[PDB]
């Protein structure tokens, strides 16, 4: 039933030509950037719960029922395996404990569970500082513990997938671990997926009589998605922005289907791959100096497919062109100004989004939504001023009393200026961004001084905020500056048909009309 | 080597004639020529003699119910052929042999066959390869070889290849192998043939009188009664030669030199035992009330399979009828466990009390026969 | 104190006699004589025999084999021309284990075990084939023969009979088993090669006077010359295995006045109608000597120095310990909530005729009492659920072989036990006692 | 509209500008 | 023309395999010739374990024994299947730049339809070194397997009859 | 045999007759042991602690070798024989190795010695109810270990069940059954009141409240408090350690006005509902919520259901008709994998496993009413 084609196996499939292309280098760099940023955000999110868990294990270590701490994690286990790995990293760094991770696949029976537990503890101590798994008795674990650490490390036993266990196997495991307490200091962290009522319902009297569990709560998955979207994919310093259709489709997959951050990262990775694998013309998309080096590197097929992108067409239509449409070298000389135009437009887009998100999400009823992501998808899908919801927002903002209105504009002013100092200032090509945005902010500040010293002037201040921030710095994607296709990824149809899977729909269209596919 | 006796064995002359008949009647003393197996002896001798002189090889399948003298006739033909081969009246031949019940695994025959060839011990994979190199390659002057294979059916089950190999080696012309297969069931190769009929009344009497020779220690009707009550059961000769030794021990303890017919009747009653009624008579009274109530529950409910709950209810009814109190169910389950250990009843493990099912192993009329009469 | 030491010697004597003392037996002249003549003829004349002890468990079969061996071993003919191989069906669960035990106990050349199970089988058959009438006689004793019938192919049994059927070493196979139809368990080759002689060992004390006589002989102190003859025989069997422990009666030497007062007290206690009624109950239940030895051990265990004498009230008390139901003593230990749950289960079972129930139906039938009970009004459903699982782990309730609160179940009790618990229970509130009546 | 007919008409308007 | 279009997809499939994604085809008819053409024309030198999941008599022991004995030369795998996947994960962690492709026609086959073998296949596809192509149901894939099976679905709807399958 | 009863009774009030019976059967080491002892009682009766203290005092005071086991640790016989030979054959070190029950019998047979030292052996097997689910030759050998080893030993067994459950088809050897009856309310009050010096010293170690405590914390106050405690709690449970652990915390709440029946009888009924729980709003994806309430509506034992009926009721309540994508069946599979659903069989049959309150909470946070369809 199976055939082997072994070719030199003992005891990066692409060659040098593809890796030496600029797009693989820039794609690997941008992907490494996004991946390291997501890992940094997850560690800064987990550090508090990590400190609480380490304080519980060390406090049990300072001092029969086994102490045990349930960790009420989310529906989807695999995101939290890295969290448990960080717990093992901290417990090894402090010399406070050693960890065995009992997956549900290892415990079909009590025997296999005891063998993988003892084997994981012994090899875990071997890797902090190969006998057969058949002889890893609990008595040998006791003799090895007396041989070592009596001269105290806790023996933490993570059970990440608590619901996937057989109930009788779990109860037998709890009784075996409780029988050896006193001699072996056990902490039994768990990874419950439902609620504490599932734990109390699957565990009867005799197993829960010897449990002194304490509940900890990991942060919510939508809270993690909102933090990741506000601090990584909407960061000004990254030049690759998603389109609003792709953004809404990925957030729709996360909020409406599965609470996996990893599936959202893989869908964004497939989006980044379909963007970057069209050629070196998509290798133009990064930071300004290496981009100028890329323009000095460019060949000709990239020039033809940078002529081929749809947003290039209004730029030529609004116009010399002979030297643009066929002379190549004049377009190579022309490229840095257009690239500087796109990067400046997206930085102004982020600062105007920060201002408008404060000014609209503080409002009651919120027609335009609260978070930056919802405003972001709405202003990129379509023009924001023409929406009826923005008209309702303008009505409720001119309806306000003067005091709450000046307080809201002053909060938006201090928020946008603090964002310009703390976040825009370190980036290169950022001095031009504050030089463009700040005089308009000063004009709005003079309008604030006019409405403090003086009802109708509140309408003049709203008109100035509309025509000086929303109108010029928050345009629709059709009105985006040219070759923004280098920076956005709007093709959601192919990513949707390659990620979302509907075998029954494909079988249905294959059994109704073959002519749709075969073209008979 | 096996350890020798410290003392010399007792001499033949001190034995009584009845003891001499007891040792001639032992089943280990095979006669040099088997009575009442002349057509099959001539058949296997003519077949094996033609296959030996032709130097061609082949296979044979002899079959019959156990104790009908299959292995004794086959070993007698091969011993007479080795004596004839030693006097150069026949072409010489090598005799390999195996037994299927002496093999821990069907594949271990490959370990054994090679042990009768070179004498080296090897693993069965290397042994199978060396046997294929020995058999499929024509190397004159190859001698014809005869492979007796007792108990073919254990090698047949679950491995498949071993019986296919043992029947496949003769078909090659290069292997001058003559394999003979002894078995019990006739239809075994599907599940050159020969069938061993069960010994009858007359052959079974003739066998025992041949073992006795001219000796008068046995009466002529005693062997007749033995043959009449053994041939209706099986046709086995070992059963007759065991019943005759038990009758000899009975006459020895009766201090008579002739085995008169009531010793044969007593030996037959002891060998074809039916001592369940004696067990029911020696059971305790509460066990007897239980054994009555099980048959009562079978007649009342119709179904032969009775639950412990309805049996205990009929137990309380019969105990109230008989005027004795009954033990509580925690001891009545122990009584059912004792009867299940005695195999008077069939019963489940006691963990499912009151719903365990109790088949009646003894016949329903045996209980009334034990306790009335 | 001297009377205290005489009582300590009597209690130590009676305990060591009821528990150990593996050789002496009572009754069975014909069966023990058959086994002795068979093994003696196998050791001397070299006939290869087979035998199959059968009978109910608790009848003395292992004690009979030990008695025949204790009679034959000091002859120095059976002890010099015959090696004995004990085997047990409980310990030798597989053919390789039984083969390694045979290879060790026969002291074969490959014992010293080295080699494979197949090399061991070939070596065992070659050492047996290498012999003749000049070789030492093996005597196999396969205790629990029916489990040896359960091994694969019965293959070890096929060897142990076949050597008995062949002109090789003179072996003897004494199968010992409790099943009455083990010969129908055998395969047809093993059944043909078996010699169908069968010694049955039914107890000889079905009539009650023999049971009282056995309890008297088990309790009476033998005369000291019989103790000396027993000590001489035990020293003879230790001059040549269980023999190192055994009874060893030379340590005890009772004064004649002590033996006279104890035998007088034993016959006087067994003359009374109450002790005869307690022995009548045990004889009605189980006649086997192990049951009486268990009862006598519980009775001899009570002889404190403050109360030296056996009395009829002690036999009535230990017999009441024997005759008592054990589930009622567990039902008496339950709290009032689980007992109310069991009464609700009994009502649901009486109405629906042993239909299977559920936690929900029982909680509803209990709640109909708890809303009007005026003492059980405040009890929450979680406490009732923990009481239901506590009933489930006691095997008072068994599964029909799904949520924990919805599993189907069967009552494990008869109704009479719950009704007797209703009278035996301590401090039952009257509302529960009246709801139980109707 | 196709990119090719747009690029061709733009190149003609470009040489004509 | 459709097979040529599916054949034109092939260099893009090689690039998608470098990022750790696994390829899945979910069309109606037989897709055996497409995976065989990708093995023939492209993977003529990479290690390839074709697996016929439509085989009546395959076991998870047969596929794991095939990998552990023929590719890794480790001998027979240990009797616990998850221990065999752990040993395979260790021994492929020992050999960077020795990728093992495996090309499973019919991942939904007769002995892989249980949840346990799908957890074993997900732990195998979890390995960074080895890559999975498969033909086709998602009821046995929970979110943990569908994250470990980093699938890239592809609509390969051939109209070929199910002869061998 | 007198020293063991004199030592255990101060540790164990109200267990005079049971300790006396065990000290008659397996007290003195010179007398031969019964072949097997099986003492039993309800949970909390004190058989684990009683056999542990009893085996420790006999093994410390005398020559006997004790071996305590938990049969749940013994998933196979090798583990059990290894622990049994590590205790009954002391100082063999790591060179010890047991293959099977026979080697255990031989290595225990090597341990026999002369009668003048009166050595004995003891094997306690706690949680003996698990022995019938393993190798089926463990229990019959353990009931006659004294006969096989030819050695002065006794095999204690400990379970919550009568010995009627333990019989098998092959039968069993004789055993000495022994009962540990659970305490009635007066004896339960005497044991709960036996730690007066402990709770008095504990309150005295943790300042006008300390002296006003020590002037009035005597036995009648604690006995009347335990009377009010058993007036309410003895009806629900008789497990003594649970009553100890609850009575200490409830006294810590009760003592405050002193530092009366109504102020404590408030919290006491709140603690009875949360007895045996020992602790010191389920967010879901949107379509997972709709599938979970559709399974609850389809089942309201709850009925088993096919997946096509489940998808049909979901499409009937969706009023949108989404396609059957992979993520929907992945949510079905992970609701199964989280024990939100179950596998009652297996045309497949699912079984919903939640209460009404969670369904109504999901329908409040969605805005799809449920009782209209109920
Ligand atoms: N015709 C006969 N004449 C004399 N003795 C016989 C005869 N038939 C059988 N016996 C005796 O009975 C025994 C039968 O042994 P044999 O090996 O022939 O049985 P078998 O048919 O091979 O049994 P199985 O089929 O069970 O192997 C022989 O030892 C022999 O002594
Ligand atoms: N005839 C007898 N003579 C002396 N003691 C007997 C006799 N029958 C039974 N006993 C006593 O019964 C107890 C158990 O007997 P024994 O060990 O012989 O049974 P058993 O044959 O081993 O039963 P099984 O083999 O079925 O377990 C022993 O203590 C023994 O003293
Ligand atoms: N009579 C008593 N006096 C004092 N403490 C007792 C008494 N009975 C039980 N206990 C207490 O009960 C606690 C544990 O009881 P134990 O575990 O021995 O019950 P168990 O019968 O083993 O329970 P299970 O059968 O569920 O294992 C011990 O800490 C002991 O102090
Ligand atoms: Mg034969
Ligand atoms: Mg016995
Ligand atoms: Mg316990």
């Amino acid at each position: 039933g199976c055939f082997v084609y072994k070719n030199g196996a003992t005891r990066s499939l692409l060659g040098k030509e593809v890796v030496q292309q600029p797009f693989y280098e820039e794609y690997r760099k941008a992907w490494n950037q996004i991946n390291d940023h997501i890992a940094d955000l997850q560690h800064r999110s987990y550090a508090r719960t990590l400190e609480q868990l380490v304080d519980f294990v060390v406090g049990q270590a300072e001092r029969e029922v086994l102490p045990t701490a349930a960790l009420l994690t989310g529906i989807n286990q695999p995101d939290h395996l890295s969290q448990f790995t960080a717990l093992t990293q901290r417990l090894h760094a402090q010399r406070a404990a050693m960890v065995c991770v009992l997956q549900s696949r290892d415990c079909a029976t009590l025997k296999a569970a005891v063998e993988t537990l003892v084997f994981g503890l012994v090899e875990d101590n071997a890797e902090v500082e190969r006998l057969r798994r058949s002889q890893c008795t609990m008595k040998q674990l006791k003799s090895w513990y007396t041989n070592n650490f009596d001269s105290r490390r806790q023996l933490v036993v993570i059970l990440p997938d608590f619901e996937c266990f057989n109930a009788s196997v779990l109860q037998d495991l709890i009784l075996i671990l409780s029988a050896h307490c006193g001699s072996l200091p056990f902490v039994l962290v768990l990874g419950v997926a439902t609620a504490m009522t599932a734990v109390h319902g699957t565990l009867p009297y005799h197993v829960s009589s010897k449990i002194r569990l304490r509940v900890f709560q990991t942060q919510a998955a939508p809270t993690g998605l909102n933090e990741v979207l506000d601090k990584v994919l909407l960061s000004p310093k990254y030049a690759f922005h998603l389109s609003g259709k792709t953004f809404k489709f990925l957030t729709h997959i996360f909020l409406y289907y599965d609470f996996s951050i990893h599936g959202f990262i893989q869908g964004f990775k497939y989006c980044l791959m379909e963007h970057f694998f069209g050629g070196n013309a998509f290798a133009l998309c990064t930071d300004y100096s290496k981009a100028l080096g890329r323009i000095k590197q460019l060949t000709h097929e990239d020039m033809e497919t940078i002529r081929r992108l749809p947003s290039f067409r209004p730029y030529v239509e609004q116009i010399r062109i002979i030297a643009v449409l066929t002379d190549d070298d004049y377009l190579k000389k022309k490229l840095p100004q257009l690239l500087r135009d796109c990067l400046l437009h997206f930085l102004l887009f982020r600062c105007s989004l920060e201002f408008l998100t404060e000014l609209v999400g503080d409002l009651p009823r919120c027609p335009l939504g609260k978070l930056r992501r919802e405003l972001y998808v709405n202003c990129l899908n379509r023009a924001i001023i023409s929406t009826p919801e923005y008209k309702e927002c303008l009505q409720m903002l001119s309806f306000l009393s003067k005091d709450e209105f000046v307080a809201k504009v002053n909060r938006a002013l201090e928020r946008t200026e603090q964002f310009l100092v703390e976040e825009i200032a370190p980036l290169e090509l950022g001095e031009a961004c504050t030089a463009v945005l700040r005089p308009k902010l000063e004009a709005i500040r003079l309008a604030v001084d006019e409405v403090v010293k003086a009802g109708r002037a509140l309408q003049k201040t709203l008109q100035l905020i509309e025509t000086q921030i929303v109108q010029d710095h928050l345009r629709a994607l059709q009105d985006a500056p040219p070759i923004h296709e280098l920076f956005v990824f709007s093709d959601i149809a192919t990513v949707r048909r390659n990620i979302i899977g509907a075998p029954r729909a494909a079988l249905h269209t294959a059994l109704n009309n073959p002519h749709f596919y075969m073209q008979c | 080597s096996m350890q020798q006796r410290t003392d010399l064995p007792a001499k033949d002359s001190s034995k009584s004639e009845l003891q001499l008949a007891r040792e001639q009647l032992h089943v280990s003393v095979v006669p040099k020529s088997l009575p009442c197996r002349e057509r099959e002896f001539e058949n296997i001798y003519a077949f094996l003699e033609g296959k030996i002189q032709d130097q061609c090889g082949g296979c044979m399948y002899v079959s019959g119910v156990p104790g009908t003298g299959k292995t004794a006739t086959v070993t007698g033909v091969i011993r007479t052929l080795q004596r004839m081969a030693k006097q150069n009246e026949l072409p010489a031949f090598e005799y390999l042999e195996i037994n299927g019940m002496r093999l821990t695994e069907p594949r271990q025959a490959y370990v054994q066959i090679y042990k009768q060839l070179t004498g080296k011990t090897v693993s069965w994979e290397q042994a199978h390869a060396l046997l294929e190199k020995r058999f499929t390659t024509p190397a004159p002057r190859r001698v014809t070889t005869v492979l007796l294979v007792d108990e073919l059916d254990i090698l047949c089950n679950r491995r498949q290849d071993v019986v296919y190999n043992l029947l496949d080696w003769p078909t090659k012309s290069a292997a001058k192998l003559v394999v003979v297969t002894i078995a019990n069931t006739m239809d075994l190769p599907e599940r050159t043939r020969l069938t061993f009929q069960p010994y009858s009344h007359k052959q079974l009497q003739e066998i025992v009188t041949a073992r006795l020779g001219g000796s008068e220690t046995f009466k002529g009707e005693a062997v007749q009664l033995v043959a009449r009550k053994v041939a209706a059961v099986s046709g086995d000769a070992r059963r007759a030669l065991d019943i005759c030794r038990r009758a000899t021990e009975i006459a020895d303890t009766a201090a008579v030199k002739c085995v008169t017919m009531l010793h044969v009747q007593q030996a037959l009653a002891e060998m074809i035992a039916s001592a369940k009624v004696q067990a029911i008579r020696n059971c305790s009274r509460m066990e007897q009330i239980f054994l009555q109530a099980i048959a009562a529950e079978v007649t009342r409910t119709g179904v032969e399979e009775t639950t412990f709950m309805g049996v205990y209810q009929q137990v309380e009814t019969i105990a109230a009828f008989m005027g004795v109190t009954f033990p509580p169910p925690g001891r009545a389950l122990r009584l059912c466990s004792k009867l299940g250990a005695e195999r008077l009843i069939i019963s489940e493990h006691s963990r499912n009390d009151l719903f365990q099912k109790i088949l009646l192993n003894v016949s329903a009329d045996d209980i009334h026969y034990a306790l009335r009469v | 104190p001297e009377a205290d030491r005489e009582l300590v010697s009597i209690r130590r004597f009676l305990k060591e006699r009821l528990q150990r003392d593996y050789t002496t037996l009572r009754g069975y002249a014909k069966e023990r004589s058959n086994v002795r003549l068979l093994l003696q003829r196998t050791a001397e004349m070299g006939e290869s025999n087979s035998l199959l002890l059968l009978g109910p468990r608790g009848s003395g079969k292992t004690t009979l084999i030990n008695s025949v061996l204790a009679d034959l071993l000091p002859n120095k003919s059976f002890g010099e021309n015959t090696l004995i191989v004990h085997l047990d069906g409980n310990l030798h669960t597989d053919d390789r284990v039984a083969l390694k035990s045979i290879t060790v106990q026969m002291q074969l050349e490959n014992a010293a075990v080295f080699g494979s199970f197949a090399e061991n089988l070939a070596f065992l058959l070659q050492c047996l084939k290498a012999g003749g009438k000049h070789s030492k006689s093996v005597i196999f004793i396969l205790e629990e023969f029916d489990l040896f019938c359960a091994h694969h192919n019965q293959t070890l049994l096929y060897n142990l009979f076949d050597v008995s059927q062949s002109a090789q070493a003179p072996i003897c196979v004494l199968g010992v088993t409790c099943r009455l139809d083990v010969i129908e368990l055998l395969e047809k080759r093993v059944k043909s090669r078996f010699s169908h002689r069968q010694v049955f060992l039914f107890p000889s004390l079905r009539r009650f006077e023999d049971y009282v006589d056995l309890c008297r002989d088990l309790l009476s102190l033998p005369t000291g010359n019989s103790l000396l003859l027993a000590a001489e025989k035990i020293y003879n069997l230790q001059n040549i295995y269980f023999s190192r422990n055994h009874f060893d009666p030379g340590e005890y030497g009772f004064s004649p006045r002590l033996r006279d007062a104890w035998n007088k007290q034993i016959c006087k206690v067994l003359a009374t109608q109450q002790a005869r009624s307690t022995l009548q109950a045990l004889h009605d239940f189980d006649i086997s000597e192990a049951y009486l030895k268990n009862f006598l051990f519980r009775l001899v265990a009570h002889l404190r120095p403050q109360s030296p004498h056996i009395t009829a009230e002690k036999m009535a008390a230990v017999g009441s310990q024997f005759e008592g139901d054990d589930k009622i003593e567990l039902l008496c230990g339950l709290s009032v909530l689980e007992l109310c749950l069991i009464i609700a289960i009994k009502h649901h079972s009486q109405i629906y005729d042993r239909d299977s129930f559920n936690f929900e139906i029982i909680y509803a039938r209990f709640s109909k009492f708890a809303k009007v009970s005026t003492t059980m009004q405040a009890v929450e459903r979680s406490i009732v659920l923990k009481a239901f699982e506590h009933l489930r782990i006691a095997e008072l309730i068994m599964p029909l072989t799904v949520q924990k609160e919805f599993e189907m179940h069967k009552l494990a009790l008869t109704y009479s036990q719950i009704h007797h618990c209703m009278q035996r229970y301590q401090a039952l509130p009257t509302e529960v006692a009246q709801w139980a009546q109707s | 509209e196709d990119y090719e007919i747009w690029k061709a008409r733009m190149l003609a308007k470009a040489q004509a500008k | 023309a459709i097979m040529e279009e599916y054949r034109s997809y092939f260099p893009k499939w090689m690039c998608i395999l470098n990022e750790g994604f696994n390829i899945l085809l979910y069309g109606l008819g037989s897709k055996h010739q497409l995976l065989q053409s990708f093995h023939r024309e492209v993977l003529h030198k990479q290690t390839v374990l074709v697996v016929n999941g439509f085989f009546p008599s395959l076991t998870i022991k047969d596929m794991l024994d095939s990998i552990t004995s023929d590719i890794l030369d480790a001998g027979i795998s240990p009797a616990n299947p998850h221990e065999a996947v752990d040993m395979i994960e260790e021994e492929f962690a020992l050999i960077p730049e020795t990728h093992l492709f495996l090309i499973v026609h019919n991942l939904d086959g007769a002995m892989l339809r249980n949840v346990k073998a799908q957890a074993i296949l997900s732990r195998l596809a979890r390995i960074p070194n080895i890559h999975l192509l498969a033909s086709i149901t998602p009821l046995l894939w929970d979110q943990g397997k569908l994250c470990s099976f980093n699938f890239s679905w592809w609509d390969c709807t051939t109209m070929l009859p199910y002869t061998n399958e | 045999m007198e020293a063991i009863c004199s030592s255990l009774e101060p540790l164990f009030p109200c267990r005079e007759a049971a300790i006396e019976t065990l000290g008659e059967l397996i007290g003195d080491s010179s007398e031969t042991y019964p072949s097997a002892i099986y003492l039993f009682g309800h949970s909390g009766t004190g058989k684990t602690a009683l056999t542990r203290a009893f085996l420790k005092e006999c093994g410390k005071r005398q020559n006997v070798r004790t071996a305590h086991l938990n049969a749940i640790e013994c998933y196979t016989t090798k583990i059990m024989l290894e622990i049994l030979l590590d205790s009954l054959a002391p100082d063999q070190g790591d060179a010890l190795k047991v293959d099977n029950m026979l080697d255990f019998v031989e290595q225990l047979r090597r341990q026999a010695a002369t009668r003048v030292e009166d050595q004995g052996f003891l094997i306690a097997v706690d949680n003996a109810e698990r022995l019938r689910d393993m190798d089926a030759n463990v229990l019959p050998v353990l009931l006659r270990l004294q006969e096989l080893t030819n050695l002065n030993l006794c095999v204690i067994l400990l379970s919550q069940l009568p010995f009627e459950k333990f019989y098998n088809k092959t039968g069993l050897s004789e055993i000495v059954c022994l009962h540990l009856a659970q305490y009635n309310k007066a004896e339960t009050q005497r044991i709960l009141g036996s730690d007066f010096q402990q709770v008095r010293n504990q309150l005295l170690e943790q300042k006008k409240r300390l002296e006003i405590c020590q002037e009035a914390v005597t036995e009648d106050f604690y006995n009347n408090y335990l009377n009010l405690f058993l007036s309410v709690f003895y009806k629900a449970c008789r497990d003594v350690p649970e009553l100890q652990l609850t009575a200490r915390k409830c006294l810590s709440t009760y003592l405050e006005p002193v530092l009366l029946w109504r102020h404590i009888a408030g919290p006491l009924r709140s603690a009875l509902t949360q007895i045996y729980m020992r602790i010191e709003s389920l967010e879901l994806p949107y379509y997972a919520k709709f599938l979970l309430i559709a399974a609850f509506l389809a089942s309201h034992g709850p009925k088993s259901f096919s997946i096509d009926r489940l998808l049909a009721i979901f499409y009937a309540i969706l009023e949108e008709k989404v396609g059957l994508t992979c993520n929907l069946l992945s949510q079905i599979s992970t609701l199964v994998h989280l024990n939100l659903l179950s596998f009652v069989s297996g045309s497949a049959r699912l079984q919903c496993t939640i209460g009404l309150e969670f369904v109504l909470q999901i329908g409040k946070v969605v805005g799809f009413n449920v009782r209209q369809y109920l």
